[PDB]
C-alpha cells in the first residue's frame, strides 16, 4: 500500500518491543526475590536421592572378566569420577581443611550470607575408599569378577542427616542387600570400605553450603564391594539409606535407595 | 399444443376416440410404454452415509492425521522399550473428539425431506374412464396418455386433460398461481398460454362444480405439478452463508496448521533431531493449531438461538436457518395468503355521492365509517336481506372474521360485513320473509329476492337486487341520496362512472346495490309471484351504494415491510396474481412508496405514450410473467439493478424461481416468504424458505427452513435482527477460542528451538481447549448489541467474512503472543524457586529427560533425580495451564465487546460471563487438586502464589484492548481505526 507498510510496521516493532520490555522487566522483578545463596523451596529435592558410580545404563551391570572391553567403560567412569579425589587435587590449604579421620558431628561454617567469603571443605581421602581406590588394583575390583560400586548422598544445600536413633551417632548407616530372596542367596557376601571402618557417611561432611560459598566441596563417599557374586546369573541388590531425615518412595526408586541389578558372566 | 387442436385432431394425435375411448388392450400397451400416472419420489442419500460424511468435514481430516502419528509414534516408542502409555491416551481422546464434533455436525446439517409426500391428499385415487364403450371406476395410476375421463364436481382431475365436453365446469388452481378463486372451464382455445387456457384440467386439482369430459394428454410425472415436484426437489441442495463462512474460517486455520507444521518439521528434521521428536512436535503442532470444541459451541448456540425463536411461534426446522435472516438482503415474497390474509372483505363503499373506507383487519368488531343513517339504512337492507350466504354450524364464540361460511366469496364477505355491522343477520333476515329468489348466474350478473318488510305499519314488498354496477345502473332510473330519492342524470350517472373506476382502479370488484319498494295496489299481500321475470318488474329500480372487495393486508404487514426496508433489505412481490390486484396490494403493504411512479403512471400522468416516458424517471417496476417470458437474464439483470420498488404478477411456479435465481446472480442472500404449493421451487432455491403456519400448504411448510406458526410477518424483523446478532456474536467466539492457540503453541516452538523442559504437555492444553473455555464460548453468544443493529445495511456476502485478515491478526499476533509471554513468567517463577534459574534451562532438555542422570545439578550444586525432574516439569505445566486460564478470563472480558467499552457495556450485565469464568476457576481447581493430589495427566498441586503470577498479564491485556478501542472510538475512519478494527 505504499507508504502505509512503514507505518504498519512502525506500530508492530514498537508493540513487539513493548511486550519484550515488559517481559523483561517481570522476570527482573521475580529475579529479585531469588537468593543466590540458598533456594526458595527444597520440596522437591530435601529428601536426599541415593545415587552409584558407575553411570550406567537401565540400572544393570553386565561385564566379562575375561574380556577387558566389556567393562572398560565402567572403569573409566569410575576413575572419571574419582580423578577429583586424588590426593594432589586437595593440596590447598587456602581451600581444603583437614577435618578428622573419624566420624564427628556437622560442622557449621556460619550462615549462608556473602559474608565470611568462601567456607572451607574437609578433605575425603582415596584410601578410605579401600580395594575400589584405584591405588593399587586399577580396575576397581573389575577385571577379577568382584566390582565395586560408590555408594553417593545426592547434594542439598543445608541439608544435615539424621542417623537414626539407637549406633555411631556421627555415621548415616547404608547397607546393600539382595532384592528378592532369589538374590539373597546367590548375591554372596557384601564388602563395605567407609571413612573409619564405618559404613555410611561421616556427619562432618554437612551442611553443603552450595557451588558459589563451597566450590571444590567433596561429598563423602562409601564403596561396596561384592567378591562372591555367583556368575552367569543377574543378581538384583538393594542399596538402601537409613535415617530420620531420610526417606523412600514408590514413584522415585532413587529416592534414600536405588536398585542395581549385576550378572557376572563366565 | 394439445389446447388448440380440435376434437377431431385429438382423436387423431392420440390414437384415440371420445365416444368409445381406448380400448383395454392399448390401455395397457400405454401403460408399459409410458409408464403408471404416478410421481416418482426422489432419491434420498441413506441416513449413515450422511453421518459418517461428517467425520471427515471441519477440522476432522487434521485430527485423523494427528492420531494417526499418535500411533506411529507409540509403536515406534514401543520398538524401543519406553513406559510411556500417553501417546494411546492422546490418540483415543483425538479420536473421540472427532466422533463428538461428527455427531454435533449430523445434528446441525439441514434435515431431507420429500415434498412429493405433500403432493399426497391432493392426487386422486380413482378415475372414471371410458374404455370399450363402457364407463368404469379405475385407479388414477393406471390412466394413460389419450385416454377419455369423467369428472365431477368435488372432484380431483386425475391426470392432465383437455376438455372436449364442458357443462357448467369450474376448477381450483391454487396449486399452479395460488388463488382459490375459482375459474371457469370451456371446451375452447381462450389463450396461448397452457396455464391460462380454459379447456385444460390439471392434475391434482379440484373440480369445484359441474361436469367434463376430457382425453389425457399427460401423465405422471410429465404432468404439471409433476414438472412443480420435480423442479422443487432438484434445487435447493447449496450451502448456507453460515456454511460458507464457517468453511472459509476452517480453511484458514488449517492452512495455517498446516504451514506451521511443514516449516517446523522441515527444520527441526534440520536441526539433528530424529524421527520421535519429530512427529510428536508434529501432533503438538495439530494439537495446539486446531480450536478442538468450537464447533460443537457453534452448533449449541445455534440451537439456543433456535429454542429461543421458537417461544415466539417462529418454528425453525434446520439449525443455520437461524443466521441467514440477518445477511439477507432481498426478500422475494408472495402476496395471497402471506401478504393478506387471503379472505375477501369489504374494502370500500360508495353511497351519498361519498367513498367510505372500511375496516379489513382480522380481528375486528365495529365499522367506523359515517353511518348517516339516510341510504345507509336501506343499504344494510340491501347487503343483508340480499345473501344467500350462512355460517356452518359449531361456530358461534368463534371471531365474525374467522367463523366457516358456505357460499361464495363475495357473498362470504357481505355476509361478515352485515354481521360486522348489525350482530343479528339470520335473524333479520328470518323477519323478513323470502317469497321470490333469482340465483346468481353467470349469464344474469345479478341476484334478485322479494321479501315482506319487518314494519307491521306497512307491510309491504320490498325487492332488493346486488350485482355489476353497469348491469344495475342500465337496470336502475332513481337514485337515493341522504335517504330521499332523486331521479337520474348525467349528474348522477357519471359519478357513479368515476366511483366505479376509483374502486376497480386499486384492484377491488365492485358490487352494485339497487331496491324497490312495490306498491300495495298492484301488488297485495298474496300476489303470489313468478319466479320467471314475469309476475315481478325488473326495472326502475332505486339504486343505493356500491361496494368493492378486495384480500386485504394483514395487520403487521405493512409495519414489518417497512422495518424490513429501513433496515436496507429489498422487497419484491412475487405472485400469480393479477397486476391491477398486485400493485394496490404493494402500494398498501409499502412495497411500492407513494410518490413512487410506475412508467404507465407518468405515462397517463403525462397523456403521452408509454415510449416517451425515461424508463429512468420511473422508481417502480410492474412485470408480468409475459413480460418476463420473453426477457433475456441480462435484461432480468438490468431490471434488477435499476429498480428498487418491483412487482411480479402473473407468475409460474418457474417463473418464481428464474426471480430468485435472477436476485442470487447479483450476490445477493435471498429470502422467500410463501404459503402455497406454487410457492415450493422458490421456498428450495432460496437461502432461506420461511412459510407460513395456519395458511401455509404442506408442500410450502415441508420446502421451507422456517415456519411463522402464528402467520405473524413481524417474525421477520425479529428473525433478521436476532440473525444480526448471531454472527456478531460468532466473531467474539472465534476470536475467543483463536486467541489461546498461540498461547498453547508458543511454549513447544520454545521447547524445540531453545531446549528448555517442556513448559506443557499435550494433554494439558486439550483440557484448555474442552473443558476451561467451553463455558465461556458459549456465554459470548448472550451478548447484547453495541449500537443500533437494526440501523445498519446487509453484509455484503463476498467483502464482509465472518473471520477476516484482522481478526485471525488480532487474535494470533496480538493477545496470544501476550498470553504466551504471561505463561512464560509463571513457568520461570515455578522453575527458579526451586533451583532452576532461566539460564540454566537452555539447552538443559536432553540430560533433564534421561532416565538415567539422577544427580543433574541445579544453579546451586543440588543433585535432582529423575522423578523430581518429572515432577518440577508437572508443576510447570500446572502453572502454565493456570496462567493461561487466568489470562483468558481477562481475554473473555474484553472479548464481549468490540467497540464500546466495559463500562458503557456493563460488566455485570451478561450473567453467563461469570458463569463462564466460575466454570473456568473451578475446572483448573479441580484438574490441580484432584488430579495433583494423586499426580495424573501431568497435574501437581499448586503453590498459592502460582495462581496469581500472571494477574498483571491479564490486567494488561485488558489494559491494552480498552486503550486499543477508545482510539478506535476516538477517531473513526482513521489510519488506528481501519488498521486495528476487526
Ligand atoms: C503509567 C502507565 C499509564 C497507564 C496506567 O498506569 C501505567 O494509568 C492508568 C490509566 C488507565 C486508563 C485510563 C482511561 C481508560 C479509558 C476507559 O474507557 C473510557 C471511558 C468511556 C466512557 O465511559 C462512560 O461509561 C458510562 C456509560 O453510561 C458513562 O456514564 C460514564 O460517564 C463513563 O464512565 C469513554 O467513552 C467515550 O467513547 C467515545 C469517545 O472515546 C464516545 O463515543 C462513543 O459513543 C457514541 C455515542 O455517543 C457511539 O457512537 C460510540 O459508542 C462511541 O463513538 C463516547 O461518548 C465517550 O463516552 C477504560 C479504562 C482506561 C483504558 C484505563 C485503564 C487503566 C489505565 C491504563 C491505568 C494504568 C495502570
Ligand atoms: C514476534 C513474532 C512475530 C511473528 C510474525 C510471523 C509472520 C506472520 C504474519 C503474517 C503476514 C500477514 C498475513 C495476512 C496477509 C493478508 C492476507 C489477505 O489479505 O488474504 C486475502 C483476503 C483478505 O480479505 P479478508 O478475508 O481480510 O476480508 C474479509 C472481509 N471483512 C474484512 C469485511 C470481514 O483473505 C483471504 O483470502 C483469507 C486470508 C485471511 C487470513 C490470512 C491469515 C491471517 C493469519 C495470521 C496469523 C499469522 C501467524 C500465525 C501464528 C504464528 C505464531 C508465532
Ligand atoms: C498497556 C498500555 C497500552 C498503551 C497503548 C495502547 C495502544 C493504543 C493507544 C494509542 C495508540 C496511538 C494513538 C491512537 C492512534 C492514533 C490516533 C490518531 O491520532 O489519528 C490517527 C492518525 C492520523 O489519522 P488520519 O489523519 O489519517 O485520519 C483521518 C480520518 N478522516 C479521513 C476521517 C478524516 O494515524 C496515525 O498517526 C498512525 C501513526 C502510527 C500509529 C502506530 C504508532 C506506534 C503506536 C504504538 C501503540 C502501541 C505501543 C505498544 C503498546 C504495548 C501495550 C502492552
Ligand atoms: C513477543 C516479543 C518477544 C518477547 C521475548 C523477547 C526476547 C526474550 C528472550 C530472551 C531475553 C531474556 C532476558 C531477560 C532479562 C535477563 C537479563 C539478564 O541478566 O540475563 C540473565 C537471565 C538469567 O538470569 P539468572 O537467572 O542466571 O540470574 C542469576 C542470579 N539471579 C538468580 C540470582 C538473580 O537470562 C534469562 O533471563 C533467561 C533467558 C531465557 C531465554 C528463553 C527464551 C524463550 C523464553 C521466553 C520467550 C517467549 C516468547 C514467546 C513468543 C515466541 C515467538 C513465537
Ligand atoms: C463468580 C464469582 C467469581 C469466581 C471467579 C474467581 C474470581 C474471578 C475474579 C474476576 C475479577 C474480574 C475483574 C475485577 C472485577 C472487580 C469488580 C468491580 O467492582 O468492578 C467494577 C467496575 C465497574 O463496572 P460497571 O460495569 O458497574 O461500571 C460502572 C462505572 N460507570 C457507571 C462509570 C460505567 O468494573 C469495571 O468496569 C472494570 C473491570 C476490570 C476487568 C479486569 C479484567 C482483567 C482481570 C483479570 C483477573 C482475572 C482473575
Ligand atoms: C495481584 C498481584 C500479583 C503479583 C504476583 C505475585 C503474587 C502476589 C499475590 C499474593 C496474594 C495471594 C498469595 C498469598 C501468598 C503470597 C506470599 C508468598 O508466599 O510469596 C511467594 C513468593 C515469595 O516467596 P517467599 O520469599 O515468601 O518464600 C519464603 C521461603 N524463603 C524464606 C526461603 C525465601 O512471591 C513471589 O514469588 C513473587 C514473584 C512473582 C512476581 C511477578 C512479577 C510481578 C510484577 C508485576
Ligand atoms: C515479526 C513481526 C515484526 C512481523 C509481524 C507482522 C506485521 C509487522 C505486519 C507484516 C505485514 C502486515 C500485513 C500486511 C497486509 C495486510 C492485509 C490487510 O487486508 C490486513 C492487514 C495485513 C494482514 C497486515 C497485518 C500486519 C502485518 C502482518
Ligand atoms: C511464521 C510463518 C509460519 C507464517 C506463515 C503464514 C501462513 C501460515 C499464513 C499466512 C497467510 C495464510 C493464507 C491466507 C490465505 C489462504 C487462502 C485460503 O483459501 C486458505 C488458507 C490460506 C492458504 C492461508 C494459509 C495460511 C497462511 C499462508
Ligand atoms: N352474489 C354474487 N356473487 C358474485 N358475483 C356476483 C354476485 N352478484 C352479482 N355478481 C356479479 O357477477 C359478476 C360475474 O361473476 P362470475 O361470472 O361468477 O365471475 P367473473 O366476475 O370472474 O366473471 C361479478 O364480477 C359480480 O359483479
Ligand atoms: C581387599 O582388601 C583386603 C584387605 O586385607 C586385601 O587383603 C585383599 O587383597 C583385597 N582384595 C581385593 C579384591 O583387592
Ligand atoms: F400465494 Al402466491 F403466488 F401469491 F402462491
Ligand atoms: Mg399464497
Ligand atoms: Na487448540
Ligand atoms: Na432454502
Amino acid at each position: 500500500t505504499g507508504g502505509s507498510w512503514f507505518k504498519i510496521l512502525l506500530f508492530y516493532v514498537i508493540f513487539y518491543g513493548c511486550l519484550a520490555g515488559i517481559f523483561i522487566g517481570t522476570i527482573q522483578v521475580m529475579l529479585l526475590t531469588i537468593s543466590e545463596l540458598k533456594p526458595t523451596y527444597q520440596d522437591r529435592v530435601a529428601p536426599p536421592g541415593l545415587t552409584q558410580i558407575p553411570q550406567i545404563q537401565k540400572t544393570e551391570i553386565s561385564f566379562r572378566p575375561n574380556d577387558p572391553k566389556s567393562y572398560e567403560a565402567y572403569v573409566l567412569n569410575i576413575i572419571r569420577f574419582l580423578e577429583k579425589y586424588k590426593d594432589s587435587a586437595q593440596k590447598d590449604d587456602m581451600i581444603f581443611e583437614d577435618c578428622g579421620s573419624m566420624p564427628s558431628e556437622p560442622k557449621e561454617r556460619g550462615e549462608f550470607n556473602h559474608e565470611r567469603g568462601e567456607r572451607k571443605v574437609c578433605r575425603f581421602k582415596l584410601d578410605w575408599l579401600g580395594n575400589c581406590s584405584g591405588l593399587n588394583d586399577e580396575s576397581y575390583g573389575y577385571k577379577e569378577g568382584k566390582p565395586c560400586i560408590i555408594i553417593k548422598l545426592n547434594r542439598v544445600l543445608g541439608f544435615k542427616p539424621k542417623p537414626p536413633k539407637n549406633y555411631n551417632p556421627n555415621v548415616l548407616p547404608v547397607q546393600c542387600t539382595g532384592k528378592r530372596d532369589e538374590d539373597k542367596d546367590k548375591v554372596g557376601n557384601i564388602e563395605y570400605f567407609g571413612m573409619g571402618g564405618f559404613y555410611g557417611f561421616p556427619l562432618q561432611y554437612y551442611p553443603y553450603y552450595g557451588k558459589l560459598l563451597q566450590p571444590k566441596y567433596l561429598q563423602p563417599l562409601l564403596a561396596v564391594q561384592f567378591t562372591n557374586l555367583t556368575l552367569d546369573t543377574e543378581i538384583r541388590i538393594e542399596c538402601k539409606a537409613y535415617g530420620e531425615n531420610i526417606g523412600y518412595s514408590e514413584k522415585d526408586r532413587f529416592q534414600g535407595r536405588f536398585d542395581v541389578k549385576i550378572e557376572v558372566k563366565s | 399444443d394439445d389446447h388448440r387442436l380440435s376434437n377431431t385432431e385429438l382423436e387423431q394425435k392420440y390414437g384415440t376416440n371420445i365416444i368409445q375411448g381406448l380400448s383395454s388392450v392399448r390401455a395397457t400397451e400405454l401403460l408399459a410404454r409410458d409408464g403408471p400416472n404416478t410421481l416418482t419420489p426422489p432419491k434420498q442419500t441413506p441416513e449413515i452415509i450422511k453421518f459418517l460424511k461428517q467425520m471427515v468435514g471441519g477440522f476432522s481430516i487434521l485430527l485423523w492425521i494427528g492420531a494417526a502419528l499418535c500411533w506411529i509414534a507409540f509403536v515406534i516408542q514401543y520398538v524401543n522399550n519406553s513406559a510411556s502409555l500417553d501417546n494411546v491416551y492422546l490418540g483415543a481422546i483425538l479420536v473421540l473428539v472427532v466422533i463428538l464434533t461428527g455427531i454435533f455436525a449430523y445434528y446441525q446439517e439441514a434435515k431431507s425431506t420429500n415434498i412429493m409426500a405433500s403432493f399426497s391428499k391432493m392426487i386422486p385415487q380413482q378415475a372414471l374412464v371410458i374404455r370399450d364403450a363402457e364407463k368404469k371406476v379405475i385407479s388414477a395410476e393406471q390412466l394413460v396418455v389419450g385416454d377419455v375421463v369423467e369428472i365431477k364436481g368435488g372432484d380431483q382431475i386425475p391426470a392432465d386433460i383437455r376438455l372436449v365436453f364442458s357443462q357448467g365446469c369450474k376448477v381450483d388452481n391454487s396449486s399452479l398461481t395460488g388463488e382459490s378463486e375459482p375459474q371457469a372451464r370451456s371446451t375452447e382455445f381462450t389463450h396461448e398460454n397452457p396455464l391460462e387456457t380454459k379447456n385444460i384440467g390439471f392434475y391434482s386439482t379440484t373440480c369445484l362444480e359441474g361436469t367434463a369430459t376430457g382425453i389425457v394428454i399427460n401423465t405422471g410425472d410429465r404432468t404439471i405439478i409433476g414438472r412443480i415436484a420435480s423442479l422443487a426437489s432438484g434445487v435447493g441442495s447449496e450451502k448456507t452463508p453460515i456454511a460458507i463462512e464457517i468453511e472459509h474460517f476452517v480453511h484458514i486455520v488449517a492452512g495455517v496448521a498446516v504451514s506451521i507444521g511443514i516449516i517446523f518439521f522441515i527444520t527441526a528434521v534440520c536441526m539433528k533431531y530424529y524421527v520421535l521428536d519429530a512427529i510428536i512436535f508434529l501432533i503438538s503442532i495439530i494439537v495446539a493449531n486446531v480450536p478442538e470444541g468450537l464447533l460443537a459451541t457453534v452448533t449449541v448456540t445455534l440451537s439456543l438461538t433456535a429454542k429461543r425463536m421458537a417461544k415466539k411461534n417462529c418454528l425453525v426446522k434446520n439449525l443455520e436457518a437461524v443466521e441467514t435472516l440477518g445477511s439477507t438482503s432481498i426478500i422475494c415474497s408472495d402476496k395471497t395468503g402471506t401478504l393478506t390474509q387471503n379472505r375477501m372483505t369489504v374494502a370500500h363503499l360508495w353511497f351519498d355521492n361519498q367513498i367510505f373506507v372500511a375496516d379489513t383487519s382480522e380481528n375486528q368488531t365495529k365499522q367506523a365509517f359515517d353511518q348517516s343513517s339516510g341510504t345507509w339504512a336501506s343499504l344494510s337492507k340491501i347487503i343483508t336481506l340480499c345473501n344467500r350466504a350462512e355460517f356452518r354450524p359449531g361456530q358461534e364464540s368463534v371471531p365474525i372474521m374467522k367463523r366457516t361460511v358456505v357460499g361464495d366469496a363475495s357473498e362470504t364477505a357481505l355476509l361478515k360485513f352485515s354481521e360486522v355491522i348489525l350482530g343479528d343477520v339470520m335473524g333479520i333476515r328470518k323477519r323478513n320473509h323470502k317469497v321470490a329468489e333469482i340465483p346468481f348466474n353467470s349469464t344474469n350478473k345479478f341476484q334478485l329476492s322479494i321479501h315482506e318488510t319487518e314494519d307491521p305499519n306497512n307491510k309491504r314488498f320490498l325487492v332488493v337486487m346486488k350485482g355489476a354496477p353497469e348491469r344495475i345502473l342500465e337496470k336502475c332510473s332513481t337514485i337515493m341520496i341522504n335517504g330521499q330519492e332523486q331521479p337520474l342524470d348525467k349528474s348522477s350517472a357519471d359519478s357513479f362512472h368515476t366511483a366505479y373506476m376509483e374502486l376497480g382502479g386499486l384492484g377491488e370488484r365492485v358490487l352494485g346495490f339497487c331496491h324497490l319498494y312495490l306498491p300495495a295496489e298492484q301488488f297485495p299481500q298474496s300476489y303470489i309471484f313468478d319466479v320467471d321475470s314475469v309476475n315481478f318488474p325488473t326495472s326502475n329500480f332505486c339504486f343505493v351504494g356500491l361496494l368493492s372487495m378486495i384480500d386485504p393486508p394483514r395487520s403487521t404487514v405493512p409495519d414489518a415491510v417497512s422495518k424490513c426496508r429501513s433496515a436496507g433489505i429489498k422487497v419484491i412481490m412475487v405472485t400469480g396474481d393479477h397486476p391491477i390486484t398486485a400493485k394496490a396490494i404493494a402500494k398498501s403493504v409499502g412495497i411500492i412508496s407513494a410518490n413512487n411512479e410506475t412508467v404507465e403512471d407518468i405515462a397517463k400522468r403525462r397523456n403521452i405514450a408509454v415510449e416517451q416516458v425515461n424508463k429512468r424517471e420511473a422508481k417502480a417496476a410492474v412485470v408480468t410473467g409475459m413480460e418476463l417470458k420473453d426477457m433475456t437474464p441480462e435484461q432480468l439483470d438490468e431490471l434488477l439493478t435499476n429498480y428498487q420498488e418491483i412487482v411480479f404478477a402473473r407468475t409460474s411456479p418457474q417463473q418464481k424461481l428464474i426471480i430468485v435465481e435472477g436476485c442470487q446472480r447479483q450476490d445477493a442472500i435471498v429470502a422467500v416468504t410463501g404459503d402455497g404449493v406454487n410457492d415450493s421451487p422458490a421456498l428450495k432455491k432460496a437461502d432461506i424458505g420461511i412459510a407460513m403456519g395456519i395458511a401455509g400448504s404442506d408442500a410450502a411448510k415441508n420446502a421451507a427452513d422456517m415456519v411463522l406458526l402464528d402467520d405473524n410477518f413481524a417474525s421477520i424483523v425479529t428473525g433478521v435482527e436476532e440473525g444480526r446478532l448471531i454472527f456478531d456474536n460468532l466473531k467474539k467466539t472465534i476470536a475467543y477460542t483463536l486467541t489461546k492457540n498461540i498461547a498453547e503453541l508458543c511454549p513447544f516452538l520454545i521447547y524445540i528451538v531453545a531446549g528448555l523442559p517442556l513448559p506443557i504437555g499435550t494433554i494439558t492444553i486439550l483440557f484448555i481447549d474442552l473443558g476451561t473455555d467451553i463455558i465461556p464460548s458459549i456465554a459470548l453468544a448472550y451478548e447484547k448489541a453495541e449500537s443500533d443493529i437494526m440501523n445498519r445495511k446487509p453484509r455484503h456476502k463476498k467483502k464482509d467474512r465472518l473471520v477476516n485478515t484482522q481478526l485471525a491478526i488480532y487474535s494470533y499476533l496480538h493477545i496470544g503472543l501476550m498470553q504466551a509471554l504471561g505463561g512464560f513468567l509463571v513457568y520461570f517463577t515455578v522453575y527458579a524457586q526451586q533451583g532452576f534459574w532461566p539460564t540454566s534451562l537452555i539447552n538443559l532438555r536432553v540430560a533433564w529427560e534421561t532416565d538415567d542422570i539422577n544427580d543433574l545439578e541445579d544453579s546451586y550444586g543440588q543433585e535432582w533425580t529423575r522423578y523430581q525432574r518429572k515432577y518440577l516439569e508437572w508443576t510447570g505445566s500446572t502453572a502454565f495451564f493456570v496462567a493461561i486460564m487466568i489470562q483468558q478470563i481477562a481475554d473473555l472480558i474484553i472479548r464481549k465487546t468490540r467497540r464500546n467499552s466495559i463500562f458503557q457495556q456493563g460488566l455485570f450485565r451478561n450473567k453467563v460471563i461469570w458463569v463462564g469464568i466460575a466454570s473456568q476457576v473451578i475446572v483448573a481447581l479441580i484438574l490441580s487438586y484432584g488430579l495433583g493430589s494423586v499426580p495424573a495427566l501431568s497435574f501437581t498441586m499448586l503453590r498459592v502464589q502460582y495462581w496469581f503470577v500472571a494477574v498483571p498479564h491479564a490486567i494488561l491485556i485488558w489494559v491494552y484492548d480498552e486503550m486499543r478501542k477508545l482510539f478506535i472510538r476516538l477517531y473513526p475512519g482513521s489510519w488506528w481505526d481501519k488498521n486495528m478494527y476487526y
